């Protein structure tokens, strides 16, 4: 089941307002929009999902996952995006050529306008440990970019700034193993 | 449609798509329905056989785990009660609270310390009190007759005590959230002390003493574990996020509310 | 399975259905085809 | 069923809400060569998957005062990934293209964009000089622009002579801001040679050109990004030796 | 082609051979296959019906039985962890290095003994900690609620506790030799700290305490010994014949080499 | 008919007039990776006849003081030609290998060589400390040696603590200057995983060990050259992205 | 063999080939036959 990823959990932040990734018209080309990791058994935009809370009390997942993206604008304003998943390797992709060189998909703002990114399964191993960081950098999955294909073109009259709203389900090759216990409860005493 | 499944989905070879008006990426989020874009309309894949088992994901699976229901203390009144209500500790609280309903029956563990930790060779009787029976008021009580309620002899040199308990609310099922009142007329504006209290919850009371006419010199923990079998939920729910305040109420902190997500330098930095 | 006790609740112990959690919808939605006309 | 469509080439996606038809250049499909054209003795490769896939160029930027661009498409992916490294490390190579152009606007917005293909689109030289040991030549930026592109000084004749009025003879079609937000052209193998380099010869070029020029008024957007995603279907490569950059 | 035996070989009869160009001894030792000379075309032999039984020396006879694998103390923090691995003693390593690849479950025991050694009738709990689960931090911390984890209470006086373990690997075997790097970037010339670290091998913590809300004053080492079975082995590889230095690295002395092979007067003289 | 050879792969070929017979480790011939024991979705690259060919190495000298060398296979064809560039760009990794050693002696010569591959051949740090977090380990050009190979310190104990005396129940030939002039070993994909990096992650290891010293009287040619050309049969390559070194 | 459990792991446990540690080379030798010619 989609569930919106929390994607702008960074600082400077309200309290809803970090469900929503801020699209506006740019000035330079190429310019990058957002990023984030895959790993769903990580600290990030994954914690605030389904998937990520239920893959959490399990140790070892597995299969493909799934992105749909969805824009909250005017019906006047268009655009088009690029949206990469790049597997493991270097770091965040510095540029729009680096990232074509993965897994990209075009999605441009029409009368549909909830494009849905799929992410493969690229692994070396059959499973990953929900557990990254450090020594467990062995089953990272790879990072989500989002980035500007064309623009954000909008007529006069019009709100010159827009919203993402991202979210994030599994698909039917996903599997699930070893039940452990989560870290997101604390209890000093009995209530 | 009901579909069987003996391991997870398998994949098909795909080619490459050229031709107009076949668009399986464009989807409808306002509709209230899931993406449905698998990989074979997407990217170039090829054929798997995929033979992952899903077997152990199931809800049986998931709640046949013995947790922790609740601690009694029995520093010696000469006995002691204990309501009972599973949502005592916050570990199979969330678990539970993922549903809103659940029909399940319980296999209770009873783990019996001392002090500082100990077996000395006593002897403990653990008596169940429906709602409506007499609670004991004593450590020699005719209550402690029982005639008709279940009751168990343990020493503490025993194995932990074991039982099966079978469904035994009034209602089809039990739900963790109920909306609503128990009894009726004028209800205050100012505290609800009755909110959120389904009646169909309440199953009696928990007591436990030594057996014995003098007063035995010890204090014991007697720790009450659970393990849920023959279990059906229904109507799941978001899993809590907030920490918990009290037992029977769902209350959080208005000011300092958690993220449920940890912050970071910017959007545009994945690292 | 076998059970040494009158009562069935004292023994010892592959369905899936998502397709009323994903997509609950009266009309039913295509897969290659565009969800709205 | 017809404005809506996806495109799905390796792991890489495509969909548009609002669009034309797929042109089909000279109504041939591009596919792998035959045992009878071939001539070379060595077997080819054939990736697939790392090589047919939708590589993103950078974007351009859309003005009111702009004049147009041009591409040589055997020559933008000789630095990206797996495509650029079979063109770099072997010698001969053939693959059809599948050509996708986005730029969105409002519906305050107007222009028109002409975009198609020119199969050896040769750049010519500006200036008045006929002696053939000094007339001015064009550069090696000029003639292959690369990933980045190059921009037209005269649009009105193609920047060889040739007037863009009668270039609707090429495979091309139309970014009205009206009705599209995007231009596709799925383009096969044109040459005079089975195998050919990927290196010192282009085969063909792609030119968006602003025919009605970008209007609007106070208040809209006004920087309109253009944004060009390409697909090297069924490629193969040959004679793989030492790798040479240029 | 494969060959199944009851027993070892029989001979047959055998003649005295006069003729040329027949020439059983002559081998070729350079091309990497081992001679084939059998006794029937050396030396003039009788026949003998060998009854004598191979049954015992397979892989799964040679490796089912309990070594031991780790020593853990609890001189009583309040509680001890133990990093699994199998490489800490000498004895049943060397058996699994013998392979390159190795398939197999675990039986694990549980030998739990005091100062001088008794058995005083306490509690003792066993928890295993996947990688990514929390570690208990202290005595009575949550992390004992062992909710999801599979936790063994015994006592002193009981018999040694006996679990039985899977293969828990994310790969298809456990590998005992690793030429590579878990991570990726510069390495560094100097000091190779990750250099042979399969992470397809690291399986967790085993923690131990014992059950109480006091300290209770006694220090005891439990014992850890494996019984491998269903085992399958791939690759075989020679037996170490340097010395032991570290756990995880196969490190050995490069001044004082051990011979294999102890020294004698000279080589004309065999006594 | 059995002394005389000729092995073709690709566009290679090597002859030779006196021999052993071709080894073949563990009886197994090096093939594809099925669909059962696959795991990875998408599909993988086979180029067939630019990677699998011979790729010859430099030449190590053959003195009278030697030791011994040593070479990580996945790792010292990751600089040379195609086969580089794909192990470059891709992520994952599976192909079988065919080894050829030469050198030639004349027949007033005397010597021997053992060549042996190790799966997973470690090695080891030389130094008595006890102390994890302060023992001696090895350097990164000593474990990963690359195309110009390293020199051995104790080939006694083949510098992991395990006596080269064992070390015939690996797959291995004997190079006798009496006998033959060259050694073959044709090796499967021998690993506990279907596809693997081919960057961080060696699979095993040829070994060439001076057994018998090389001796010969004055006037005969004192310095023999030892070469190896190898062949890696069969590759597969997956995961495609950019490109990345070490 | 009986087993008490429904996992397989829990329960309670004559093939030889070694020509392909002996003898794995390509062309096959034989036994009277000179190795090499
Ligand atoms: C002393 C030996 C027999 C002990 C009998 C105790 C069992 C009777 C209680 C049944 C427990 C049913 C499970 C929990 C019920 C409700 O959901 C809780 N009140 C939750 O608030
Ligand atoms: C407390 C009762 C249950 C105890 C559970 C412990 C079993 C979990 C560990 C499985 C051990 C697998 C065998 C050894 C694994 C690796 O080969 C070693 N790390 C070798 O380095």
């Amino acid at each position: 089941v989609e569930t919106i990823l929390e994607v702008n959990n960074t600082t400077e932040a309200t309290g809803l307002t970090r469900l929503l990734i801020p699209v506006s018209s740019q000035n330079k080309a190429d310019e990058l929009c957002a990023a984030f990791m895959v790993d769903p058994g990580r600290i990030g935009p994954w914690q605030s999902t389904l998937v990520g809370q239920i893959c959490r009390y399990y140790t070892q997942w597995s299969g493909s996952l799934k992105v749909t993206f969805m824009f909250t604008g005017s019906f006047m304003a268009t655009g088009k995006m690029l949206v990469a998943y790049s597997p493991p390797g270097s770091a965040q992709p510095a540029n729009r050529e680096t990232a074509m060189l993965g897994t990209h998909v075009i999605w441009d703002f029409g009368l549909q306008s909830s494009v849905s990114l799929v992410i493969p399964w690229i692994s070396n191993t059959h499973f990953r440990t929900a557990k990254t960081g450090g020594n467990y950098d062995y089953y990272t999955a790879g990072v989500v970019t989002l980035w500007y294909q064309t623009n954000y073109v909008v007529p006069p009259e019009t709100p010159g700034e827009a919203y993402i709203i991202a979210m994030g389900a599994a698909q039917d090759n996903f599997t699930l193993k070893i039940c452990k216990d989560t870290d997101e409860v604390t209890q000093q005493a009995v209530l | 449609s009901v579909t069987n499944a003996e391991s997870a989905a398998n994949t098909t070879p795909s080619s490459h798509r050229l031709e107009t008006g076949r668009v399986p990426a464009l989807q409808a989020a306002e509709t209230g329905a899931t993406s449905n874009a698998t990989d074979e309309n997407m990217i170039e894949t090829r054929c798997v056989v995929n033979r992952n088992g899903v077997l152990e994901t199931t809800i049986n699976h998931f709640f046949s785990r013995s947790g922790l229901v609740g601690v009694v203390n029995l520093t010696d009144t000469g006995y002691a009660t204990w309501d009972i209500d599973i949502m005592g500790f916050v570990q199979l609280r969330r678990k539970c609270e993922m549903f809103t309903y659940m029909r399940f029956n319980a296999e209770f563990t009873f783990v019996t310390t001392t002090k500082n930790g100990e077996a000395r060779p006593y002897m403990l009787q653990y008596m169940y009190v429906p709602p409506g029976a007499p609670k004991p008021t004593g450590r020699d009580a005719f209550q402690w007759q029982t005639a008709t309620n279940p009751s168990v002899f343990v020493k503490l040199t025993d194995p932990p005590a074991q039982v099966s308990v079978p469904f035994m609310s009034p209602a089809s099922a039990y739900q963790w959230f109920y909306d609503g009142y128990p009894t009726f007329g004028q209800h205050p504006e100012t505290s609800n002390t009755t909110y959120g209290l389904c009646p169909n919850n309440m199953m009696g009371t928990f007591a436990v003493r030594v057996v014995s006419r003098e007063a035995s010199q010890l204090k014991l923990q007697t720790r009450v574990y659970m393990k849920l079998k023959h279990v059906r939920a229904w109507v799941p729910r978001p899993i809590r996020s907030q920490p918990y305040l009290l037992k029977n109420f769902p209350n959080y902190d208005s000011s300092k509310i958690t993220n449920s997500a940890r912050d970071r330098s910017s959007i545009k930095q994945a690292n | 399975n076998i059970n040494y006790y009158k009562d069935s609740y004292a023994a010892s112990a592959f369905t899936q259905d998502p397709k009323k959690f994903t997509q609950p919808v009266l009309d039913s939605i295509r897969e290659l085809s565009a969800p709205l006309n | 069923s017809d404005r809506v469509a996806q495109l799905t080439v390796g792991n890489s996606s495509i969909t548009t809400q609002e669009a034309a038809n797929i042109v089909l250049a000279y109504g041939e499909w591009p596919e792998y060569c035959p045992d009878t054209d071939a001539t070379a003795v060595d077997k080819p490769t054939r990736p697939d998957v790392s090589v047919n896939r939708f590589y993103t160029l950078d974007s351009k930027m859309w003005q009111e005062n702009s004049t147009g661009w041009y591409w040589k498409f055997p020559d933008v992916l000789n630095k990206t990934g797996v495509f650029g490294q079979n063109a770099q490390f072997h010698y001969l190579y053939r693959s059809g293209f599948c050509l996708h152009v986005q730029c969105n606007a409002s519906k305050f917005h107007q222009g028109a964009l002409l975009v198609a293909v020119i199969p050896e689109f040769v750049i010519a030289g500006r200036g008045s000089n006929t002696k053939p040991n000094e007339a001015p030549h064009p550069g090696f930026t000029t003639t292959f622009p690369g990933t980045t592109g190059a921009t037209f000084h005269d649009p009105y004749v193609l920047d060889s002579g040739v007037p863009l009025s009668q270039a609707l003879i090429y495979p091309h079609q139309w970014i009205n801001l009206r009705t599209n937000n995007c231009a596709t052209v799925i383009v096969p193998y044109i040459n005079a040679v089975p195998f050919d380099s990927a290196i010192n010869h282009s085969n063909f070029g792609l030119i968006v050109i602003p025919v009605s020029p970008l209007k609007y008024s106070s208040g809209a957007t006004t920087a309109i990004p253009i944004t060009i995603t390409i697909a090297p279907l069924n490629s193969e490569f040959g004679g793989l030796r030492q790798a040479v950059s240029q």
